[PDB]
RNA sequence: ACAGAG
DNA sequence: TCCAGCTCCACTTAA
DNA sequence: TTAAGTGGAGCTGGATGCTCTGT
């Protein structure tokens, strides 16, 4: 991430000096110790999960006791959770019944 | 099936190391800094794919920087820590910047050549069968990898064919590919007269196009040469070589 | 991996088997219906099997000509070839006194590596391929017709019945890849026998310049 | 540079797209007025 | 480098991902409780929006005219120094100044009640400034460091500055045309 | 007339935030290495900042 | 040099 | 307005 | 340490439908 030194303005870099890594200007005396964790996260764009669980894929998120699909009533129909962005994302939940005679896709 | 196709899918199609990467963040630290990259093992696992960190370990240290492969480590079975090093040319250890956003477009699994591809599924009520469209520029890579019939696959691109699978291969892709061409708008050459094109461009060994470069290497007249493109070049040189020329 | 490597030195060994059988070397018949789960004896997966000096060949004699005329066929294990290589391999054809001499290749050569073949010798004549191309055989190609390399008695009969020379056939070049498969040089001349849309066929001719 | 990137955008991918330009302006040693005219004048053809 | 790389099927744990990541990079070093390794907590280098300055730490909505004027009042009674921009030209006449129908500013009136603030219910906030009834909106929300100071020419080349406070919050004035227009329209 | 203000303000140097290996060379660059007669800084470091 | 026509 | 040749310059191997 | 063979990038030079009918 860019920092600037408050004196001039200019861009700071990151150097090593006898005690610890600072950043610091290129134009005047300013140094800032790094003492403690500091981070930047990116969390860039995961790709689609539309066409890759399509087609009986390996899920694993049923257990004992879960609920019934609401149209069939019957537990013949699996359900999952995921993150379609970046993990910072609320997951969203979607479940699909498959069943004799019966077709259908639901949210 | 479509689990099948799926993974051979996956294994041609070009896929990045910032599209499976939940986060890609710097870590400062007091005595050392480096970039941390955590793969999203989920989407690993969903995408059926044959990477983990000692595989983006082996995929980092081709064509970046000329960053070692000591300087990466695989401490975990998600991160993998990049320390970076002064590149010493035009270059400043602030290059972390430089790493930040070009990190993320090394490749992890698949050809770097192929834009996308799509599953492609027949509609004939006698069966169901799954081909494999690959918009891509690497016949080679397409024929080689595991799950593939090579023995069945083909392409648009003539230069491809002649490259791989020889002189005779490349005259019946233009044979196919002209009758092709021409059949889909309403159209119909009988195919002796395309199958006379395809013989005249692949008669010296190589593929030679009705350009004024493939005709200066067919045709040996100079007035032939001549009569049609760079017409005062050709007279030259045939001044200078004190070329004689044959009136057939 | 150890399933798709094992996989690539299983591929390349018979393709290359089913290259000497059509050059003309003795390939017996157990040697093409090599399956995998039999592949798995000689050698086992990665850690145990040795890839640079334990799958080599030098059984291939041609069996028309006579027992001494020999080709080798060795897989390099460094991805990129240097000239080191190329003398050690030189040395053992040299000691071995055979001729001719296939490498496979996993990744390329080094520029140098490359023209070093070309001048070792005109006695020492030695093949480059790589293994991307070695893991399907370009002649089962269904875009690709059946190629017979001609005696010299039928290119005499060919010149005949059209009255030509030689230089008046199609060309074939050197670095054709179904050329390097039967490994033909300058001077030969090839049958295509061309597939029909009816049940006949069509017999063309190329000259290798 | 803090007031050129406050014109250019504030936002993280703004930030992020111009960062390789000011980090080519500091490998030359541009930082006052009087050296970016010096600059500007070694590159100007003559009428 | 070796390349035949080697993958198993079992499933990564949550938490083993999560504590080895934690162990890679929680270790610190600041035991060093020196003057150099110390730092200056007033002098934290400026992430680069300036309402959002603070990147390292110990550990918005826009607001309008009526809502500014009733916190300064209601809230806390401690003085704020405003700077609002009026209309070119205000709706009075330079009085025996040698003149033409020029431009009335506040360089041409006196001292004394100039006017009445009208705030109004549902947030308008009018400026009567005599017959007229002009408009007051907001201005674009400056967040840097403005100081209102002043400069003292008491004599031919030295005197004296001073400082006077802070400037945070902009007005922006403006005639109301659309009710300077309906009286008479065109 | 043409208001043209121009401050000074004076950064202090036992503060942690001032390198004085980098205040060193620069004064040393800035200044006369021993003229002092007119020099932009008083001591032997940068002091100022100039606006 | 421009406008037409098929 | 689009596309093959020609020439300059870094980039590894090898001695 | 450096000689050398080969990649990649910028510059350069070529080309762009057939006729009549008039001013
Ligand atoms: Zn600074
Ligand atoms: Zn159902």
């Amino acid at each position: 991430m860019l920092l600037f030194c408050p004196g001039c303005g200019n861009g700071l870099i990151v150097e090593e000096g006898q005690r610890c890594h600072r950043f610091s200007c290129n134009t005047c005396p300013y140094v800032h110790n790094i003492t403690r964790k500091v981070t930047n996260r990116k969390y860039p764009k995961l790709k689609e999960v539309d066409d890759v669980l399509g087609g009986a894929a390996a899920w694993e998120n049923v257990d004992s006791t879960a609920e019934s699909c609401p149209k069939c009533e019957h537990p013949r129909a699996y359900f999952m959770q995921l993150q379609t962005r970046s993990a910072d994302e609320p997951m969203t939940t979607f479940y699909k019944c498959c069943n004799a005679q019966c077709g259908h896709r639901w949210r | 099936d479509a689990d099948y196709a799926r993974l051979v899918k996956g294994r041609i199609e070009k896929t990045l190391l910032g599209e499976i990467s939940e986060y890609i963040e710097e870590v400062f630290l007091p005595d050392d800094c480096f970039i941390l990259v955590k793969l999203s093992l989920e989407r690993i696992r969903l995408l059926r794919l044959e990477v983990n960190a000692e595989t983006v370990r082996y995929s980092i240290c081709t064509s970046k920087l000329r960053v070692k492969p000591g300087d990466v480590a695989v401490h975990g079975e998600a991160v993998v820590c990049v320390t970076p090093r002064e590149n010493s040319k035009s270059s400043m250890y602030y290059v972390l910047q430089f790493l930040k956003e070009d990190l993320p477009k090394v490749v992890v699994q698949g050809i770097p050549e192929v834009s996308r591809a799509v599953i492609h599924i027949d509609e004939q009520s006698g069966k169901e069968k799954y081909k494999l469209l690959v918009e891509g520029d690497n016949l080679r890579a397409v024929m080689a990898t595991h799950g593939v019939k090579g023995t069945r696959t083909t392409s648009n691109n003539t230069y491809e064919v002649e490259k791989t699978l020889g002189i005779e291969a490349a005259r019946t892709t233009i044979i196919n590919e002209i009758q092709y061409t021409m059949v889909n708008h309403g159209m119909s050459i009988d195919r002796r007269h395309v199958m006379l094109l395809s013989d005249l461009m692949t008669y010296k060994g190589e593929v030679l196009g009705i350009t004024r470069f493939g005709l200066a290497k067919m045709k040996e007249s100079v007035l032939m040469l001549a009569s049609f493109e760079k017409t005062a070049d050709h007279l030259f040189d045939a001044a200078y070589f004190g070329q004689k020329d044959s009136v057939c | 991996d150890d399933e798709e490597e094992t996989y690539r030195l299983w591929k390349i060994r018979k393709t290359i088997m089913q290259l000497c059988h059509d050059r003309g070397y003795l390939v017996t018949q157990d040697e093409l219906d090599q399956t995998l789960e039999e592949f798995k004896a000689q050698s086992g997966d990665k850690p145990s099997e040795g890839r640079p000096r334990r799958t080599d060949l030098t059984v291939l004699v041609a069996h028309n000509d006579d027992p001494t005329d020999q080709m080798f066929v060795f897989f390099p294990e460094e991805p990129k070839v240097g000239i080191k290589t190329i003398k050690v391999y030189c040395q053992r054809m040299q000691e071995e006194n055979i001729t001719r001499a296939l490498i496979v290749v996993q990744q390329g050569m080094t520029p140098s590596a490359k023209q070093s073949l070309v001048d070792m010798a005109p006695k020492y004549i030695l093949e480059q391929f790589l293994q991307q191309e070695l893991l399907i055989n370009i002649t089962e190609h269904e875009l690709v017709p059946e190629h017979v390399v001609m005696t010299k008695e039928e290119v005499t009969e060919l010149l005949a019945r059209y009255k030509l020379r030689e230089n008046q056939l199609p060309r074939i070049q050197a670095g054709d890849p179904v050329a390097r498969y039967f490994g033909i040089k300058r001077g030969q001349v090839v049958k295509i026998i061309r597939p029909s849309e009816t049940a006949g066929r069509y017999i063309t001719y190329r000259l290798v310049q | 540079d803090q007031e050129i990137v406050q014109m250019i955008g504030t936002e993280e991918h703004v930030m992020a797209a111009f960062g390789p330009s000011l980090e080519e302006c500091q490998k030359a040693q541009i930082f006052t007025q009087m050296q970016a005219l010096k600059y500007i004048g070694n590159k100007v053809r003559r009428q | 480098r070796p390349e035949v790389i080697q993958s198993h099927s079992i499933f990564e744990q949550g938490p083993a991902e999560m504590m080895k990541k934690k162990g890679n990079w929680d270790k610190t070093v600041d035991v060093s409780d020196m003057g150099p390794s110390h730092i200056i907590n007033i002098k934290k280098e400026k992430r680069e929006t300036d309402e959002e300055t603070k990147q390292i730490l110990r550990m918005l909505p826009k607001d309008v005219s009526v809502a500014e004027l009733l916190r300064e009042l209601s809230l806390t009674k401690e003085e704020e120094l405003l700077f609002l921009q009026l209309p070119d030209t205000l709706p009075g006449q330079p009085p025996t100044q040698d003149i033409a129908e020029n431009a009335c500013t506040l360089a041409d009136l006196t001292e004394g009640q100039v006017g009445k603030l009208l705030i109004r219910k549902s947030g308008r906030v009018q400026l009567l400034l005599g017959k007229v009834t002009l408009d007051v909106t907001m201005g674009t929300a400056c967040s840097f460091l403005q100081e209102l100071v002043s400069v003292g020419l008491g004599d031919s080349r030295t005197g004296e500055m001073t400082v006077l406070g802070h400037v945070k919050h902009k007005l922006v004035c403006s005639p109301d045309f659309e009710s300077l227009l309906d009286h008479k329209h065109r | 007339k043409q208001q043209k203000v121009e401050l000074e303000m004076a950064i202090d140097t036992l503060n942690p935030n001032y390198c004085r290996s980098k205040g060193e060379q620069i004064a040393l660059n800035v200044d006369g290495a021993c003229a002092d007669e007119t020099s932009t800084y008083s001591s032997k470091l940068m002091d100022k900042q100039t606006f």
